[PDB]
């Protein structure tokens, strides 16, 4: 289980099949740990339903649904599942394959660099902070495995209207240094000290 | 009563008015997290709060995969159980028409999960009305010695990014805890903002070939420039830890981890 | 003594050709008279008395309870008739088929075929003498419903002094018994 | 045209007395009970197939109860007119000396769905061994109702049904002999 689905802020179509005969069907998103938000549901008479920035196609002919959601934000990330009940049945809803999808942001305006970080007060124990770069830049584990490397994320600045990945490399090692910290395919472009 | 259920179409209330008895459903699921020793009994509360359910569902999830329906538990009695599954190594009580409790009877590593309980309103009829409850997010351990609260700190942001960004990113790192369950929250000034922030969505072991590493997390605020650069704000990282309870058993010396909240602070400076 | 009132809800659904043509229907009775219901066929809900105006009306703005009713056919009779069929529309029951004759105050003077405890309704009852048919001179009770799953009927043939002949869905072969 | 399934429910004022079944072509698949609150299927059989929870239906007869009360008072309190309903009595099969059987009270084209209702045998009351369907509903709309004493045949015993309606002046008494 899990494909996954990976875009930028155009259109995600995402698709869902099931084993039975249906009556009602419900369309799932999902954080990670916990999260299940209810999105919409189609049924088993009704071929297309429109809500929000959302659409549902049903064919219960290829036992398949689709979702569309169409001005994908960066905040549409997340697993996506769709949810049946079999008719003539009993209550229960059985859960489809899911889809993961990613939605990465357009960085417009790139200035790929890394920057190194101290602590106060003590100890010191340092980070570096890889930033600034565009979306089509992977980072990669750690070449010494007492090094930390984690993946990259997006920051969404609302009052200035700006976004920006970043991923943090850090060891309590003590010639640990920020000048080759990362040594796993960046643009070779970065700012440093 | 065998399996197989006939529908009925619900009443629907005339115009006079108007949702009268229900007309909403929140399920509530607890506890929320749970640290349990291997061979030690696991139990899970689900409750209908606004709403009757004569029928809830218990389902588990593993970390990449999807969603297992496990058993159906029913208002008396019987609990099913999908196929299949591993039938009475859990036990399910369901006598409340509120309330179904998912008891999980031996537990071992092998068990933790991610387990979500959903509740069918029995007012829906033909359209088969269900909520999902928060969720428990379940991690058995082999010694309670393992457990370990997170040590967190802060990191002020480099002189190198304003003079050449004009932007300022302060940097948390909640590091060497055990068990994987924690929420990280960033306060300025007393309130907390998620107006500039990005935790990592996963954290990542430490030791990652030890069966139970203990696990780091990070997290980024950027705001301003100007914003940092003024000696009135107060930045705060703060990390809730989820661990063990006062009933449990804990003999060490050090400090005993109970769930807590650990947190670091900076200051603003120019 | 005291007035009394009364209020009838009723859920049906038709089934065509096994499940492949449904009609439901909603429908809404105060004291004797109706005077709302959806209809399938109708698409939305229609008033039939200025009772059920502000029912009606009030339903039909609600783009939720719309969209069930529209579903019903599927989600609900559909559902229900798949989980129903197994013991009453494949149902079968042999009827017990007796002969006698009997009198109307006179030997007397008619006999009477009777066939008990048969499902489901449709029967075909004939009486012979000698190979041939006897069309005229015969009365029946109709169907009668037991109200236990099985129906009972006596056809009656009036000559003075036979075989009486039952063709029904539960055997492969009409079932006679002669007198 | 050849199958029709009917989810038929009423309520009732003042008596408060809700009912809700399930037809199927003039059959009760089955009911439920609100005074017990537990679903009856009228064959024993058709229970091992399928499953129905009560509650569902109770919380039905609720919504059912709060809309008969709108209709009462947006109708200027307007009764219903009685009907009264039309008893005749037969047997189960053919009648045999001292072979079992049952006698069948068969209760007819009547409104409102309340009845009383007793077996006699020689004019004295019958209390045990009885059994009775609900309220069936018609296509007309009035109800309709059968009740079972199940007996030995005999030159011995003279039987009656005598039912009460309020549509009716005097108490309808329907004779069976042998
Ligand atoms: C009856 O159903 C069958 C398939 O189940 C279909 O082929 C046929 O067209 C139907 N009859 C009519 C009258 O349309
Ligand atoms: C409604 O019924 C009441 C009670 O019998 C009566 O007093 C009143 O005149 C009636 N009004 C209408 C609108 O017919």
């Amino acid at each position: 289980p899990q494909a996954l689905s990976i875009q930028e802020g155009e259109n995600a179509t995402m698709n869902c099949s099931y084993k039975t005969s249906i009556n009602n069907l419900q369309w799932y998103r999902q954080n990670s740990g916990r999260g299940l938000v209810h999105l919409i549901l189609i049924r088993s008479n009704e071929r297309e339903k429109h809500s929000g920035r959302l659409r549902v196609t049903l064919d219960t002919s290829k036992k398949s649904s689709s979702l569309l959601i169409t001005a994908s934000r960066a905040a549409d990330t997340a697993s996506y599942f769709c949810a049946t009940d079999t008719t003539s049945g009993t209550y229960k809803y059985i859960f489809g394959t899911g889809t993961r999808l990613k939605v990465l942001p357009n960085i417009q305006n790139p200035d790929p660099a890394v920057y190194q970080l101290r602590d106060s007060k003590s100890s010191d124990k340092s980070v570096c902070l890889f930033t600034d770069f565009d979306s089509q830049t992977n980072v990669s584990q750690s070449k010494d495995s007492d090094v930390y490397i984690t993946d990259k994320t997006v920051l969404d600045m609302r009052s200035m209207d700006f976004k920006s990945n970043s991923a943090v490399a850090w060891s309590n090692k003590s010639d640990f240094a920020c000048a080759n910290a990362f040594n796993n395919s960046i643009i070779p472009e970065d700012t440093f000290f | 009563m065998d399996f197989a259920r006939v529908h009925f179409i619900s009443a629907l209330h005339g115009s006079g008015g108007g949702s009268g008895g229900g007309g909403g459903a929140v399920v509530s699921q607890h506890p929320s997290w749970v640290i349990s020793k291997s061979g030690t009994s696991v139990k899970i509360e689900c409750r209908s709060l606004d709403f009757q359910a004569t029928t809830m569902f218990w389902y588990r999830q593993f970390p990449k995969q999807s969603l297992m329906l496990m058993a159906t538990s029913n208002e008396g009695s019987k609990a099913t159980y999908e196929q299949g599954v591993e039938k009475d190594k859990f036990l399910i009580n369901h006598a409340s028409l509120t309330l179904s409790t998912l008891t999980v009877t031996s537990a071992h590593p092998e068990d933790s999960s991610f387990y979500i309980c959903s509740a069918r309103d029995l007012t829906s009829g033909a359209n088969n009305e269900q909520f999902f409850g928060p969720g428990t997010r379940l991690t058995v351990t082999e010694d309670l010695k393992n457990v370990f609260p997170p040590e967190v700190a802060v990191f002020e942001p480099s002189e190198a990014e304003i003079s050449h960004t004009q932007k300022a990113t302060l940097v948390c790192l909640a590091t060497g805890f055990y068990p994987d369950h924690v929420e990280l929250s960033w306060w300025v000034n007393g309130k907390e903002v998620h107006s500039g922030v990005s935790t990592d969505p996963q954290p990542l072991k430490e030791q990652p070939a030890l069966n139970d590493s203990r696990y780091s997390l990070s997290s980024r605020l950027r705001v301003s420039a100007t914003f940092w650069q003024n000696p009135r704000n107060h930045f705060r990282c703060q990390v809730q830890f989820y661990g063990l309870s006062e009933n449990d058993e804990w003999t060490q010396d050090r400090a005993k981890p109970v769930t807590q909240i650990v947190s670091a602070e900076a200051w603003g400076r120019s | 003594t005291r007035p009394r009132f009364l209020w009838q809800p009723k859920r049906e659904c038709h089934f065509f050709n096994g499940t492949e043509r449904v009609r439901f229907l909603d429908r809404y009775f105060y004291n004797q008279e109706e005077s709302v219901r959806f209809d399938s066929d109708v698409g939305e809900f229609r008033a039939v008395t200025e009772l059920g105006r502000p029912d009606a009306e009030y339903w039909n703005s609600q783009k939720d309870i719309l969209e069930q009713a529209r579903a019903a056919v599927d989600t609900y009779c559909r559902h229900n008739y798949g989980v129903v069929e197994s013991f009453t529309v494949q149902r079968r029951v042999q009827p017990k088929v007796t002969v006698y004759p009997s009198k109307t105050q006179p030997h007397h003077n008619l006999l009477v075929c009777s066939v008990s405890g048969f499902y489901p309704g449709s029967i075909e009852v004939r009486w012979f003498l000698n190979g041939q048919e006897e069309k005229a001179g015969m009365v029946s009770t109709g169907l009668i419903q037991n109200g236990d799953w099985t129906f009972q009927t006596l056809v009656m043939l009036e000559t003075v002094p036979y075989t009486c002949q039952v063709e029904h869905p539960s055997v492969t072969s009409p079932l006679t018994v002669e007198w | 045209e050849e199958h029709v399934i009917i989810q038929a429910e009423f309520y009732l004022n003042p008596d408060q007395s809700g009912e809700f079944m399930f037809d199927f072509d003039g059959d009760e698949i089955f009911h439920v009970d609100m005074a017990k609150k537990e679903t009856v299927w009228r064959l024993e059989e058709f229970g091992r197939f399928a499953s129905f929870e009560a509650q569902g239906a109770l919380a039905n007869i609720a919504v059912d109860k709060a809309n008969l009360e709108i209709m009462t008072k947006r109708s200027n309190y307007t009764p219903i007119t009685n009907v009264p309903p039309e008893v005749t009595v037969l047997t189960n099969s053919p009648v045999e000396l001292r072979e079992p059987n049952v006698l069948i009270c068969f209760i007819d084209k009547f409104t409102p769905p309340v009845v009383n209702v007793t077996w006699l045998r020689n004019g004295k009351p019958v209390t045990t061994g009885v059994s009775e369907t609900v309220f069936l509903p018609r296509e007309d709309h009035l109800f309709r109702k059968f009740h079972y004493l199940p007996f030995l045949p005999s030159t011995e015993d003279v039987y009656d049904c005598r039912v009460e309606h309020w549509g009716l002046d005097e108490p309808l008494l329907k004779h069976w002999e042998f």
